[PDB]
């Protein structure tokens, strides 16, 4: 159907079915250096996102359901507005200021989970 | 206004099989989970089976778990319930209903919003 | 499952209460206890869902609540048109999804 | 026993016990550029295969059992011929034309599985 | 609390709660080449460790409990000394000579586990 | 020398609730797992519940599994046990004890090292 | 659970043995069988842990061992101060963590 | 032509232990899964245990699950069955048989291809 | 398990049928129902495997099939050499791997 970013204007729940479409598009000596820098950067950016998913316990997934509650102060909206009316670009603007808080919480709940699972073994 | 119309045979021998179906209209079929509920000839209501909106996940009451199959076709707006083996204890009115589950990316239901009128099935 | 076997009755204009008693790993732990109304010969109608909420089209004569492991349906300005069987149901977790009680017959005097 | 590619002439079921042997071997300014390009490419090729396993739900595995049925039209042979007579080089030639079909099916069944698992939580 | 390597002088069980702190810090043409080589190497080193965790069955984890027994000949100490008195730098010296043995055992038990899990499906 | 001191009410009606607590001293509270054990008025000992040193993992005997909650606060050196529903069969002395589990990075216990004197709870 | 109901007795200076019999998926499979001493009116004290080990502060008059599915507590130089109830317990795996037997009353003659 | 020869003692006291073994020849031992089947003195056949071709996976019938161990040594072409505890109900002829499982990379069996003659075990 | 207790009989040259009845979560759901022949005093021999297939060395006098939850073994040109007990078995899933029925004694008249 749609190709890369074709779902950008779609709602969040219509999109998020195309996650593999975007994931797969992330992959004279002076010209050689400029291009190696571009390629090295693409790899480094990719790996930082993968490392981050790993420490949150979401390695290998495109959709990862976590064990952190949603604070209503981050966005006081119902699922109907978020998944049926909004697009991902709009959502990203709405909660930009809470991104680092959420990320810190995700890392911490994984550290606790990982240890509890060791004690049970 | 929505409609749910049950169709299907109403008289079988024990040891046989029976397929019921339910045609839906007036709402987006594909947006809702659906289920079947039995009304015993002289008693109350019993939940029998539940199917997810996309048709991938099905659940059953233990008493029919190894006997009944629930299926959905979103292109025709229909449900079906395939009964096998059949017991005298399965005589009931079978109602088609909308609700029961949720899709985890929308508000939950866990209740039944709409009901059809029911197919009557007798096991002889 | 859930229980409440007796008939229930009262005169027009009087309120009535229909009980629904379950257990802890059922009605106690989950707030999903709907109520249905059924006139004999007809399919059931949803009256109350979740605990206290009513569907659009349902009058305010119908309300409900729960305490502990017991839920109840309240009918206020009782009408002759309320002569129907009433059933409660509840979400009982995964594995056992739904259970119902027997219903009660409401008689208007 | 055998080192890198030593199992190449072995049958498919004799091989496939050596998967870690091959996996571990995948890891004047002009000379510097030529070598950086070779190294950058090795990394990019490695990551594309890992990304692909990830979207199929096989992250972190060398052997991944999937939920896609085998069409007899891709190769109408019994397990005895495939695992006991054939080598992997022969097999690769036999089904080369079906590789993209199979890959598309693997991606799609994972998308469905991943969503069903979200609804169950 | 502590930042990068701040736990280096702490005991092994006090440390190992800071694993994400260290994991996240691992990420004129002549100057361009020297820096690309440094960046390419950082990526290659990172990936070798991740590949190694993968073949041991520990992909995506910071703490991975395995199915290999500990030989008392590698270090005849009780948990109390190892986790409450020693630091990780001291431990690393104590068992340096057994690292390759342990790694070989981890790879082998994973190969056996992975196959047993295929036969059960 | 360590101390474990149980406090809490000792007389309840069936169908009610009761919270017991246990103050600890003389040892690092946070280094040990803890549990509650009942002494029936005229019989033996029964294990009821266990909580991990960090408070994240709890375990229960089946007979109270849907009724009791065990909790820990390492900043106050206290345990608590929240009883609900209450049955006549729950009349007992409730002892606070240190031990029961382990933390998998230290030697195991699987025994109880220290005991308090016990709170007496009667269900009327 | 674990069993050993009788009273146990002997004169000062005589040894006594207190049994503790369980099953295979209990005492047979796990070497975690502690013993506790309780004077009436007092909290229990740990006497033996694991199988044979004693806590510091516990005298060498107390020792124990196991064979098959049966464990036992041995008291050697029996004293009048040993008049207490004795209980055995055992780790019984995950899910069922601990079980106890009834205890025995030790009478010094 | 293949052979399976059961050996092992035939008379034990209840409460004891017994080890049986089975020597195989005429086929690649390591290519097949193997099992033990009992023949009651006066009744029918009962499956007891199954071991995978590589020896890593074992399965048991519930009645011996906590008592019997099945083991394999591919370098000697032998099976063994270690019985413990022993009940009067375990008196039977114990047959060594080839089959039962599969290796998931070859055609399945789920049947027994070869049988030995059986060791007779009596519990007194 | 599986059932078929009676003796079975017929004269040489007559066919006979030996039944094997199970349940749905057994014989109904899995097509793995082998049959074994046993002369008293001897180890069993495989006659039929899967549903209809026979091992090499087994004659074509032996065949079989299934319908619903019932399987059967058919013997055509009955011989005096067929006087053996016959057993059916079935794969019953993981956890419960195999079950057997009692066998039947085939008498040639
Ligand atoms: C764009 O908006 C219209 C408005 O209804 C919608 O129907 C359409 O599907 C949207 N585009 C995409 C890609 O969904
Ligand atoms: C939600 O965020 C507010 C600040 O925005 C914070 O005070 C509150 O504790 C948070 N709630 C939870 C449950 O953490
Ligand atoms: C829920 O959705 C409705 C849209 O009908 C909206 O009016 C309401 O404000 C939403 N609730 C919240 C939390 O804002
Ligand atoms: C959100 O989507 C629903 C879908 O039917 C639509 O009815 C509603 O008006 C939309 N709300 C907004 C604010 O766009
Ligand atoms: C994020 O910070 C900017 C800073 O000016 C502020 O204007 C904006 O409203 C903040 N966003 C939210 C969602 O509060
Ligand atoms: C090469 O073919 C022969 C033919 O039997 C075989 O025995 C040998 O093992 C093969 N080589 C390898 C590496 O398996
Ligand atoms: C198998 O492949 C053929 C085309 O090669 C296709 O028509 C058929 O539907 C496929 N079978 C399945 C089960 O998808
Ligand atoms: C199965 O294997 C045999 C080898 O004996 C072969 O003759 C037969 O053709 C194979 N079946 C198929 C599907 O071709
Ligand atoms: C396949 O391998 C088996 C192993 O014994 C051998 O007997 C058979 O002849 C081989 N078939 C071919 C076509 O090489
Ligand atoms: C793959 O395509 C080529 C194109 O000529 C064809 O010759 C070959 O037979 C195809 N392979 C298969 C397995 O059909
Ligand atoms: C350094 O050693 C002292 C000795 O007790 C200890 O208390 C302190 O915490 C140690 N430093 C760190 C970072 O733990
Ligand atoms: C432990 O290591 C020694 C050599 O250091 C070796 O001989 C012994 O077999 C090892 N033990 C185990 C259980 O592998
Ligand atoms: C166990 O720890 C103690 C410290 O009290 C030490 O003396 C003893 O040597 C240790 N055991 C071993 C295995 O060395
Ligand atoms: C190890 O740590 C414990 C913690 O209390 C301390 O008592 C002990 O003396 C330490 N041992 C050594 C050898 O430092
Ligand atoms: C490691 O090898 C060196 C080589 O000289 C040796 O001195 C050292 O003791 C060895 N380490 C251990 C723990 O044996």
């Amino acid at each position: 159907f749609l190709g890369f970013l074709g779902a950008a204007g779609s709602t969040m729940g219509a999109a998020s079915m195309t996650l593999t479409v975007q994931a797969r598009n992330l992959l004279l000596t002076v010209w050689g250096i400029k291009q190696l820098q571009a390629r090295v950067l693409a790899v480094e950016r990719y790996l930082r996102d993968q490392q981050l998913l790993g420490i949150w316990g979401c390695s290998g997934k495109l959709i990862c359901c976590t064990n952190v509650p949603w604070n209503s102060s981050w966005s006081n909206r119902n699922l109907s507005e978020i998944w049926d009316n909004m697009t991902w670009l709009q959502w990203d603007k709405e909660i930009s200021n809470y991104t680092q808080i959420i990320y810190g919480l995700l890392e911490e709940s994984q550290n606790q989970q990982e240890k509890n699972e060791q004690d049970l073994l | 206004e929505v409609q749910l119309v049950e169709t299907g045979g109403g008289l079988v021998q024990p040891g046989g099989s029976l397929k019921l179906s339910c045609r839906a209209s007036g709402y987006t079929f594909s947006s809702f989970a659906m289920s079947w509920v039995r009304q015993a000839p002289g008693k109350g209501l019993e939940w029998v089976s539940l199917i997810n909106d996309r048709g991938g996940l099905t659940f059953y009451v233990d008493s029919v778990k190894g006997r009944f199959t629930i299926s959905r076709d979103n292109s025709k707006n229909t449900l079906s319930l395939q009964m096998h083996s059949l017991r005298d204890g399965d005589t009931a009115v079978y109602y088609c209903a909308t609700g029961g589950m949720s899709s985890a990316l929308q508000s939950s239901k866990y209740y039944f919003d709409f009901w059809g009128q029911g197919a009557l099935v007798t096991v002889s | 499952a859930l229980t409440q076997p007796p008939s229930v009755s009262g005169s027009p204009g009087q309120s009535v209460t229909i009980s629904c008693t379950g257990t802890s790993s059922d009605i106690g732990s989950y707030n999903y206890v709907s109520w249905y109304q059924q006139h004999p010969g007809k399919a059931p109608k949803l009256m109350i869902y979740d605990v206290t909420q009513r569907p659009s089209g349902v009058s305010d004569r119908f309300s409900g609540s729960k305490s502990g492991n017991t839920a109840s349906l309240t009918i206020s300005g009782l009408q002759a048109d309320d002569e129907a069987d009433y059933y409660c149901s509840a979400y009982a977790g995964r594995q056992t999804f739904y259970i119902f009680g027997g219903g009660t017959r409401l008689t208007v005097l």
